[PDB]
């Protein structure tokens, strides 16, 4: 099923003075350099990101041009709307600087040290 | 009674902290994961989701791996010395003309080979963790 | 074939097409603007 | 001859030896915890690949909804 | 017309495919039943 | 007259025992490759068989 590693394990405290605080994932704090420097960098990425997309805007009705058909064809224009939202909400920095979508990576950073601590578990009970 | 002792822990450590690098380059690449999901290529929920699920299965799957790979080397290095004590006083004896100092240094010889030997038996087993996660991707993909 | 022009303006004169690209133009002018204003806000 | 090594080989003894004991095909037993550690990874690699053979199973089904034929075209019946 | 939950409905219709992937969601099930059973049982 | 005496010896030993870690890959490798007979992936008979 699933399994949220036990309090006593130094993985997760050790990520959490590292990364600091990570919202719904954990609550210890730390050194709280990380929120701040990836917030910024996450607000960085999303200007280019922007500029990139108008890019690929400018280029993908470019090549719809060249078809002259409407409502395009290269893309499926029911997902865009969607899809951008999802997108863009991910991509958003909360005042913890960081976004949900790494949010979802340091949860199955957890899982995954959940994991290990079963194994490692099994062994010891065992041993 | 000292190098060996120790030694899983300094690679496991090596191993350990290399898995941070993994979390470092898994939280960096996650916020460019999310760019790819806002692209306008195709319809699909994932966009350019190969790099999201491969590294993603990559930092999941991490830890589990090192760990099996930590009691795998503990398993191994006792078949290790085994060959290696069933193996040694057959290969030494007609090296033990070999009389006097022949036979003297001959002696000294063997240690500085058996104990060399078993240095880095134990050690080879050890990249043992390092090596099944990352040859681990190369069948997933 | 027509010009660029002509299937461009095309593009624009659906009302649904109008609307989405309107709509996701509207969240990228708005996401640009949270860039500005974190990295002035950070600085 | 049938593909059989001999009893005195030592290759198949330090091979049980490091995996305790497996079915059918070794006769003795060492340090078992080989055993227990593929039991919990065979489980939790069973649990991990129904998880994904779910995810699989609802790709081909959307895939076959959007064709309208049955049980998916590379998927057989 | 045709659409999603028309295939659906025609996949469930059809004896031998509903009986097949019946059997089949009966056999994963069972296999993450047994897994958790020996997840519990190794803690 | 002592190094090359025993060093095959050795050389052998790192031989077998690169063989000891491969069979271990094995060994791991295998409920991989079995898990694939779900997906009817390939022209093959054994999904990712290869």
């Amino acid at each position: 099923l699933s399994f949220a590693p036990p309090a006593s394990d130094l993985s997760v405290v050790f990520l959490g003075n590292l990364f600091g605080v990570v919202d719904g994932v954990l609550h210890g704090t730390g050194s709280q350099i990380m929120g701040n420097m990836f917030g910024v960098f996450n607000s960085a990425v999303l200007a280019l990101g922007g500029i990139i997309i108008m890019y690929t805007l400018m280029v993908s009705t470019m090549n719809t041009a060249h078809e002259g058909q409407m409502l395009g064809q290269k893309w499926s224009s029911i997902w865009i709307p969607l899809r951008s939202t999802f997108g863009l909400a991910l991509l958003i920095p909360k005042a913890s600087g960081y976004c949900m979508m790494q949010v979802f990576f340091m949860w199955v950073i957890v899982q995954g040290v959940g994991a290990a601590d079963k194994i490692w578990e099994a062994a010891l009970s065992y041993l | 009674a000292y190098y060996i002792p120790v030694l899983p822990y300094m690679i496991f450590t090596f191993g350990s902290f290399a898995w941070l690098i993994a979390v470092i380059e898994a939280m960096v690449a996650a916020p460019i994961v999310a760019l790819g999901v806002t692209h306008p290529e195709g319809n699909e929920a994932f966009g350019k989701g190969e790099f999201a699920i491969m590294i993603l299965v990559n930092v999941f799957l991490r830890p589990s791996l090192m760990i099996i790979g930590y009691i795998a080397a503990i398993a191994l290095s006792y078949v290790g010395v085994w060959i290696l004590n069933a193996g040694f006083d057959h290969a030494i004896s007609y090296i033990q003309g070999y009389t006097g100092w022949a036979g003297v240094y001959a002696f000294f010889f063997s240690i500085l080979i058996y104990t060399s030997m078993y240095l880095i038996i134990v050690q080879k087993a050890f990249t043992l963790i390092a090596h099944l996660p990352d040859k681990v991707l190369r069948w997933i993909g | 074939m027509a010009s660029k022009k002509e299937n461009l303006k095309s593009l624009f004169s659906n009302t649904r097409t109008r609307v989405i690209i309107i709509f996701t133009a509207a969240l990228l002018i708005i996401a640009v603007v949270i860039g500005f204003f974190k990295i002035r806000g950070a600085t």
